[PDB]
RNA sequence: GACGGCUGGGAAGGCCCCGGCGGGGAAGGUGGCCCGGGGGCCCCGGGUGUUACAGCCCCGCCCCGGCAGCAGCAGCUCGCCGAAUCCCGGGGCCGAGGGAGC
RNA sequence: GCCUAGUGGGCCACUUUUGGUAAGCAGAACUGGCGCUGCGGGAUGAACCGAACGCCGGGUUAAGGCGCCCGAUGCCGACG
RNA sequence: CCUCGGUUGGCCUCGGAUAGCCGGUCCCCCGCCGGGGUCCGGUGCGGAGAGCCCUUCGUCCCGGGAAACGGGGCGGCCGGAAAGGGGGCCGCCCUCUCGCCCGUCACGCACCGCACGUUCGUGGGGAACCUGGCGCUAAACCAUUCGUAGACGACCUGCUU
């Protein structure tokens, strides 16, 4: 998670060269929040990333424009990820619920 | 044959109620379900506790039958039960479940990284030392 | 996805409770050793009891009357009957969920059974309190194989003691095996002693 | 009186109204043990009725406050003289207890009357509770934990929450 | 690409002896059984998923046969982990013992 | 989550014999001493007795002794409360009405 | 104030009460019910307990309950 | 292609005692490695079901760790009847140094906030068409007969060495 958006949305990436992740927006109430953090204090966001940019249009394809914002902004927060060690692989997995593991008695 | 006996002076447990993840010293005993419990160092204040919910240890200390806060106290910091007690297996298996409790995601995933390496470099020399066994049983 | 659980030391009713429970939540049960089943009360006053229950019948035509069987599984089996609402869809359904044995058949003989500590004797009844066996009452009232189940229950015990000293040599095997590799595998024991999976 | 929970004594002290006969009537205190203040004041005023010809209309309560136990942290013995009325015919008693508390140890009586005597606690009167010194007592279910060196097991220890997993693989272990 | 609801279990409607209340379901979800535990799935959203003969769309997909009917939590029901639940339409009786995905997703933490 | 009132102007309890200086007392009798036996000086028995090599109970103020604190930071030793009471958050159900004007 | 239908076989219960050995018997008083009335509870049920009803949603209760049938203690419930 | 649907990682197992258990151990004493006395630990069971195992986004470069005795796969031996073992093991003429962890390096429908997603699943059942091999070419009933049988059915019998 980066920024809140004005609609309330959040604006998100865990970077596109790990999730498969846009810039991309999500909900809060559709999102779960874990109790693991990187600073980002440092991390210039572009101001034009607003939800103007991120509504749907109109046989899709990403513009010049978001190729470049996506690279502008991981090139910028993965070395922050990176300086944490196994976030990058943890970011790579997925989260799924197995047997005994309940989510009332998981702590995130 | 019995060890853990209630007595003046034993150190018990708390499992459940209010004070539970404690520990008392039992100083005097009221009815067949019922003891004057006291626990100067580890805040809980002398009242009734029954002894359904506390369980016993292996500490005894030495106070009489009706000596007051201040003389248990000075039995528990002489006999150190504070470190005593965190010595023991019990509390460290008491603070491991803790420690399970509190794992958050992204220590679960590293905890399934670690028993994932952990458990195959196991796994290896068990079987090498099976086939060491039939090697040398011949 | 079956709820196997080992029928010696619980009480009757108890089990039967909380089995006739599970099989309406929908999970299938099967009960095994059913002649292990305990019954509190003294042996004369439960043998006068399963006795009370053959005097009954069906007085112009007893092979349409109450079917008393003598097998401590299918009296346990009639029990948890009791327990379900069996004349409807939903209670016939959750009585096919359950299957009941007696001894330890070949599907569940490698398998763990589960124990219920809220039905076991041990804790449900004062140490004083006489009880009585199913399986001796089941033989006393007119079930025939409680002496071949005894046969087959030891002949499946000394294969399970084998099974049990391979799985000891196995576990010292594995600990001997940690006090081997215990330098290449020490930054991988301190995460899961931090996380309190260990000690 | 229905003896809900913890009871609690009362210092509850009650007069006549003063007539121009009498223009200052006497003072009467009693201890009653009750759930709270509106039912000690009841129960005063049917054992200052039973007692004196003074009624709720011919009288009033000046007092009634809950007596705190000076000694709450101190095992006493207690000593309660009883009145009761059985299926047939009315009975004294004298019982014996142990407590904290003197509410405690009349609680402690009135769940102990239902138990043994089957005496529910409209039919009971208390008339006297004392603390009793360890050497006064008659009652050797009171009287065996009069030692100083005192020293019991805990034998049998059943399993409680027995539905924690309410399916687990190992018979559970009861001694400790 | 794993799974994603918990496990619960259509045990009836809420219901007294002799008078069954069809529009609110009784959820026994798997590892809840204290009144205590339930705080976490309050107003969560439950469904039924189930299948039948003829095809009908999905979201954001080709038709199948699946179907389901969507509902959420209101309330705890009992001491012993048991809930209430209310869904769009009330839930056919077929399916009582039955699984009900409870999934995570009106989340609060 | 925070505040306050009342009570026996809470009761107990905490710290400074570890409250000071005195006076006693007895036991669910601590040291000692005596008896008895069980071990390798120690423990458990039985007796005696009043502080000693534990404690308990009854100028107690030597300004209600002096301090904390106070119906007590667990998120419990026992209450009744709130003009002496407010803040914050979550879950569920519902949106009837349709020219109010300025 | 007029017109006026139906009714003019009753039965049950706390308390009082007459005859009778007594009766789910016969006869009175007071009040409430049933008949005329569904509903929750007493497994079942004219009369008992709770409560009386337009068609529904949420909440909460009464009397009853909360091993399983069967909603609710699967409280680490208290003392016997 | 229909149709029935449920499901959404497994646990491959001492006997049991509960005023007692569990695991190691020889200097022992008995038996065909099994049992007991001795000793050592553990016991609110951590040789823990408050558990264990597996744990999956995928691919590309290069490095370290672990592995090398390994990973994948054709010919033999053991293991099972209460409702029978799909396992362990012997070699093979093959192939790789990948799999697991910590890193370097980028990539992919990034479908622009949204729901039945993700399995067990070559699931069961049903018909049908392809498409190659090994094969196998039957009874039941009626009818007739019998009378050890019989109201009728049924039952018992015979019908080309
Ligand atoms: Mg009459
Ligand atoms: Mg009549
Ligand atoms: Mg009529
Ligand atoms: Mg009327
Ligand atoms: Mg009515
Ligand atoms: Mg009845
Ligand atoms: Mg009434
Ligand atoms: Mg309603
Ligand atoms: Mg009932």
């Amino acid at each position: 998670f980066l920024k809140q958006l004005s609609s309330g949305l959040l604006l998100v990436t865990g970077p596109l060269s790990l999730n498969r992740v846009p810039l991309r927006r999500t909900h809060q109430k559709f999102v779960i929040a874990t109790s693991t953090k990187i600073d980002i204090s440092g991390v210039k966001i572009p101001k034009h990333l607003t939800d103007a940019y991120f509504k749907k249009k109109k046989k899709y394809e990403i513009t010049e424009q978001r190729k470049v914002d996506q690279k502008a902004v991981d090139s910028q927060i993965l070395p922050k990820i990176k300086a944490v060690p196994q976030l990058q692989g943890y970011l790579r997995s997925v989260f799924a619920l197995t047997n005994g593991v309940y989510p009332h008695k998981l702590v995130f | 044959v019995f060890r853990r006996f209630v007595e003046v002076g034993r150190v018990a447990y708390v499992s459940f109620g209010p004070h539970a993840g404690k520990l008392v010293a039992i100083v005097d005993v009221i009815d067949q379900n019922r003891a004057l419990v006291d626990g100067p160092c580890t805040r809980v204040r002398r009242q009734a506790m029954p002894f359904k919910c506390m369980q016993l240890t292996d500490f005894i200390l030495k106070f009489p039958h009706s000596a007051r806060q201040k003389y248990v106290r000075k039995a528990w910091e002489k006999a150190d039960i504070n470190t005593k007690w965190a010595a023991t297996r019990w509390a460290k298996k008491i603070e491991a479940r803790e420690r399970k409790a509190k794992m958050t995601d992204f220590d679960r995933y590293k905890v399934m990284k670690a028993k994932k390496m952990r458990n195959r470099i196991i796994k290896n020399e068990v079987k090498k030392l099976q086939r060491a066994a039939l090697l040398k049983a011949s | 996805q079956v709820l196997v659980l080992d029928g010696r030391g619980h009480l009757l009713g108890r089990l039967a409770a909380i089995v006739a429970k599970q099989v309406l939540l929908g999970r299938k049960v099967v009960v095994v050793r059913c002649e292990g089943i305990n019954i509190s009360g003294n042996f004369y006053r439960n043998k006068l009891k399963y006795l009370a229950f053959l005097r009954k019948r069906m007085n112009t035509n007893p092979s349409r009357g109450p079917y008393h069987f003598r097998a401590p599984s299918r009296i346990f089996w009639r029990t948890v009957r009791g327990m379900l609402p069996h004349k409807t869809k939903r209670g016939q359904a959750a009585l096919d969920r359950l299957k009941v044995f007696d001894g330890i058949p070949p599907p569940y003989d490698k398998k763990k059974r589960m124990v219920v500590p809220a039905a076991l004797k041990v804790v449900r009844l004062k140490p004083t309190r006489k009880f009585a066996y199913l399986g001796r009452l089941a033989h006393e009232v007119g079930w025939k194989y409680q002496a071949v189940t005894a046969t087959l229950e030891e002949k499946r015990k000394e294969k399970a003691k084998i099974h049990y000293r391979k799985k000891k040599q196995l576990m010292r095997l594995r600990k001997q095996a940690e006090k081997n590799v215990e330098k290449k595998i020490s930054k991988f024991t301190d995460v899961l002693k931090t996380h309190g999976l260990l000690v | 009186m229905k003896a809900s929970g913890t009871l609690r004594e009362y210092k509850v002290v009650g007069r006549c109204l003063p007539t121009p006969k009498c223009r200052t009537p006497p003072l009467y205190r009693m201890r009653i043990f009750a759930p709270n203040h509106v039912v000690a004041k009841s129960r005063f005023w049917y054992f200052v009725s039973q007692l004196k010809k003074m009624k709720k209309s011919s009288g009033e309560i000046v007092y009634c406050g809950q007596v705190f136990e000076k000694s709450p942290l101190r095992v006493k013995n207690f000593g309660i003289w009883l009145r009761y009325d059985s299926r047939s015919g009315t009975h004294n008693m004298y019982r014996e207890y142990r407590d904290l508390t003197t509410a405690g140890a009349v609680t402690q009586c009135y769940r102990d009357m239902g138990a043994r005597h089957r005496a529910r606690a409209h039919s009971i009167q208390i008339m006297k509770v004392e603390e009793i010194a360890a050497s006064k007592c008659r009652r050797p279910a009171v009287k065996q934990f009069h030692d100083s060196k005192i020293k019991f097991p805990l034998p049998h220890r059943v399993l409680r929450r027995q539905h924690k997993p309410r399916f687990t693989t190992k018979r559970p272990n009861t001694f400790f | 690409s794993g799974r994603l609801w918990c496990k619960a279990i259509f045990a009836g409607y809420k219901r007294g002896l002799r008078n069954q209340r069809e529009h609110t379901a009784l959820l026994k979800i798997e590892g809840v059984y204290a009144r205590d535990e339930t705080e976490f799935y309050l107003g969560k959203r439950c469904a039924y998923v189930y299948k039948a003969k003829n095809n009908t769309v999905t979201p954001g997909g080709k038709p199948n046969k699946t179907r389901v009917i969507w509902g959420k939590v209101t309330r705890a029901h009992g001491n012993s982990g048991m809930v209430r639940a209310k869904f769009r339409s009330n839930l056919p009786a077929k399916a009582i013992g039955h699984r009900i995905r409870v999934m995570l997703y009106p989340s609060r933490i």
